[PDB]
């Protein structure tokens, strides 16, 4: 089925515009958002930077 | 539809497009207008005598070859068209590494 997956990652880029978000006149997008911590690294107090 | 209609304008635009020459060529310098906002001046440093700064670098100019009159909002493109146009070669004198 690797022919059929690639005849799919074919088609759904074909006639894409990276260059435009999407609904780009019609509508407003919408990125939802999430964070991992996995490590709050050193707070540097000269640099006053985290 | 609207996006098939803005990305055949961009496509049109971007189409036979020389990115070697700067925009009016033969004719007038162009204008390119600056603006900054400084984000913040993080360590001014008497051993280096150096100082850094991180700013929102902003130029504004007028290309007539990227001119659309097809749809009438402002058009925003993803910031990896900007190696398809042509931008000037601003560099600052006295900077060290940035
Ligand atoms: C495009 O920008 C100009 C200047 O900032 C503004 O007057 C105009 O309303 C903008 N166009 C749209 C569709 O918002």
């Amino acid at each position: 089925n690797t022919t059929v997956f690639t005849r799919i990652l074919d088609r759904l880029l074909d006639g894409y515009d990276n260059r435009l978000r999407p609904g780009l006149g019609e509508r407003v997008t919408e990125v939802k958002t999430d964070i991992f911590v996995t490590s709050f690294g050193p707070v540097s107090d000269h640099d006053m930077e985290y | 539809s609207n996006m098939s209609l803005v990305k055949e304008t961009v496509d049109r635009l971007l189409k036979g497009y020389d990115i070697r020459l700067r925009p009016d060529f033969g004719g007038p310098p162009v204008a390119v207008g600056m603006n900054i906002d400084i984000a913040s001046i993080d360590m001014v440093s008497e051993v280096n005598m150096d100082y850094t700064l991180t700013m929102y670098f902003q130029q504004a100019w007028r290309d007539k070859r990227l001119s659309y009159n097809v749809i009438p909002l402002n058009l925003t493109l993803d910031n990896r068209v900007a190696d398809q146009l042509w931008v000037p070669d601003t560099y600052f004198l006295n900077d060290k590494k940035s």
